[PDB]
């Protein structure tokens, strides 16, 4: 499991093995964390231009 | 384009201003030097307009019998997920482009700054355009699914 | 002969032509116009390239009595053969408001010239309905399970429109309108949405009252009509199934992108917000010297 | 497609109607029981004794009544060896229709 060669979980209170091959990842959600990240960096750059106003 | 001869003897009699009397004075041209010689100086041009009735306008404007019933025609969701994925990815790269543009671009002479710090090839404009475009499409997709689920069953 | 009429593409030229001939014979008050249809066949799509009028006087005492000139037909065809030699008889257009059972005998007459199965193209000259002003039909022979022998009858053909590249751009040159059935911008698809839904609502209302007319007013029972409704009930979607739960999940995803993009444009506009205000400060200096 | 100037007699027709009822009962992909009873050949021939019990086996399937089916079968399967060598098809048919 730690190697993630089948990345399942072993239930030791019943002695059964579940194998999970399911995807827990989606492309959109990953790209979205980048895109939001870009905006935070940009908003800081904006802030400097607005110091003239203050 | 439409032409009608003005005779050679007619040019000798200098009757050419007779043919432009009581017109808006708007005429057409096509390429210069050889084309245009023949055009104005040996025949005469008049514009062309297009005539129709309201019966014919309806005939052309119509389309299929499921073209006014094509908003219930949802698409495959594999395609709509392609659309969701492509837009978000691309905008990360034009955002990066946008970060570099606003680091500098604060000295004098706007056009100079825009040439130096890519401000021409404007990523600010491109980024907003893509976002709006995908934003309008997704409000209707949501609206389509919400209708078809509840309306049919 | 055969059935190869699965699709009928119709040039817009022909529709415009049909109305022009109808008026220039000035057939009104339930008079008809018949002209030949020229074009391609032996293709699953039937291509309607051209038409030409035939002299045809239709009676007012009966619908069973008509004059049609057979000698005229060949002359029109050989001339048009000289123009382009891919045009043959593929049928005839009727220009009535709707369908007749005296068109069946005429259909049989045009079967002589054809090497296909005659297309009856009812070109409506009344422009009824927001959809096509064309229904198409072809005369076919059947027997049926009722006990009915050797029927000749018209089976509806779905109608479509195609145009050539030169043909299509002519329309665009003529017209500049933006089309109440268009799926363009946000406001335009909003209108298409409500228009499409009410389109279905109208047709379904007709079936309900059509069913009553069978079972109290003794309209005919037919297995083609009942069988189609069966299909609707059998392939009907269902909610509360695991399909429905995935829809909702797909639905959050689309609501997610929208929410991200809503925030994205607030950044861009707030940038403009600042920059108008910087420009003001500079222009104040300018105004003071002024 | 039957012709209006007869060449198939009424005698021929009655045996044909019988042969079709047999085919529907002992088949495995015939569920058009009522069409037969709605077709003129059988609308008009329901009034002969050897044409009561036969149709009654068709109708038993149509409404899926197992009580009526089991009883008529007892009598007619002894009468008719065709129902008897094709018994297994006959028993299956009422459950599938149901």
């Amino acid at each position: 499991i730690l190697d993630k060669i089948f990345y399942g979980v072993l239930d030791q209170g019943n002695g059964w093995l579940y194998v999970y091959e399911t995807p827990n990842q989606d492309a959109t959600y990953d790209s979205a964390l980048e895109l939001v990240g870009q905006l935070n960096k940009v908003v800081d750059q904006l802030f400097e231009k607005a110091s003239v106003l203050y | 384009d439409a032409f009608r001869l003005i005779d050679t003897g007619a040019l000798i009699n200098n009757l050419e201003p007779r043919q432009t009397t009581s017109n808006t004075g708007l005429l057409n041209k096509a390429n210069i030097q050889a084309l245009i010689h023949g055009l104005n100086r040996h025949y005469y041009s008049l514009n062309i307009d297009y005539h129709k009735t309201a019966k014919e306008t309806k005939m052309l404007m119509n389309l299929h019998k499921e073209q006014w019933q094509s908003g219930l025609k949802m698409y495959d969701y594999e395609e709509k997920e392609e659309s969701n994925l492509a837009a978000t990815k691309s905008m990360v790269k034009i955002a990066e482009q946008y970060s570099k543009r606003i680091e500098e671009e604060k000295e004098l002479t706007e056009e100079e700054l825009k040439t130096r710090y890519v401000g021409r090839q404007d990523p600010k404009k491109h980024l907003s355009e893509t976002a709006d475009e995908t934003l309008e499409n997704n409000i209707v997709s949501v609206l389509t699914a919400g209708v078809n689920s509840v309306a049919i069953k | 002969m055969s059935l190869q009429h699965e699709k009928v593409t119709i040039a817009p030229l022909v529709l415009l032509s049909a109305l022009d001939h109808y008026e220039r014979t000035q057939t009104k008050e339930n008079k008809r116009c018949v002209g030949v249809i020229l074009g391609d066949a032996n293709s699953s799509t039937i291509r309607v390239t051209n038409s030409f009028a035939l002299p045809f006087e239709e009676d007012e005492k009966n619908s069973d009595v008509w004059f049609l000139d057979h000698n005229y037909i060949e002359n029109m065809n050989e001339m048009c053969k000289k123009i382009n030699a891919k045009e043959k008889l593929i049928g005839w257009y009727h220009s009535g408001p709707k369908l007749r059972a005296s068109d069946l005998k005429i259909n049989e007459l045009f079967k002589k010239y054809t090497q296909n199965n005659p297309l009856l193209l009812i070109v409506d000259v009344k422009q009824q309905g927001v959809g096509l002003p064309t229904d198409a039909y072809v005369a076919i022979e059947q027997v049926k399970d009722d006990g009915t022998s050797t029927e000749k009858t018209f089976l509806h053909l779905p109608c479509t429109i195609e145009a050539e590249e030169a043909e299509e751009i002519g329309v665009e040159h003529l017209l500049r309108d933006v089309r109440d059935q268009a799926a363009g911008g946000l406001s335009i698809r909003l209108t298409n949405q409500l228009k499409s839904l009410k389109g279905l609502q109208s047709k379904l209302k007709d079936v309900v009252e059509y069913l009553d007319k069978v079972i109290n007013k003794e309209l005919p029972i037919n297995h083609t009509i009942l069988g189609k409704l069966q299909d609707v009930f059998n392939l009907l979607p269902n909610l509360g199934t695991p399909d429905d739960d995935e829809i909702d999940v797909e639905n959050h995803d689309r609501i997610n992108i929208s929410n991200n993009l809503q925030k994205a444009l607030t950044v861009k506009t707030n940038d403009e917000l600042m920059v108008i205000y910087i420009s003001n400060l500079v222009r104040s200096i300018i105004a003071f010297d002024d | 497609t039957l012709e209006p100037s007869t060449s198939i007699t009424l005698a021929e027709r009655q045996q044909l109607a019988y042969d079709l009822s047999i085919s529907a009962l002992l088949g495995d992909k015939i569920y058009n029981f009522g069409e037969l009873l709605h077709h003129p050949i059988m609308e008009t021939i329901v009034n002969d004794s050897n044409y009561d019990w036969l149709f009654q086996l068709l109708n038993a399937l149509t409404v899926g009544d197992f009580d009526k089916f089991d009883s008529l079968i007892k009598v007619q399967i002894s009468k008719i060896p065709i129902l008897a060598q094709h018994e297994s098809f006959l028993r299956q048919k009422i459950c599938l229709m149901t």
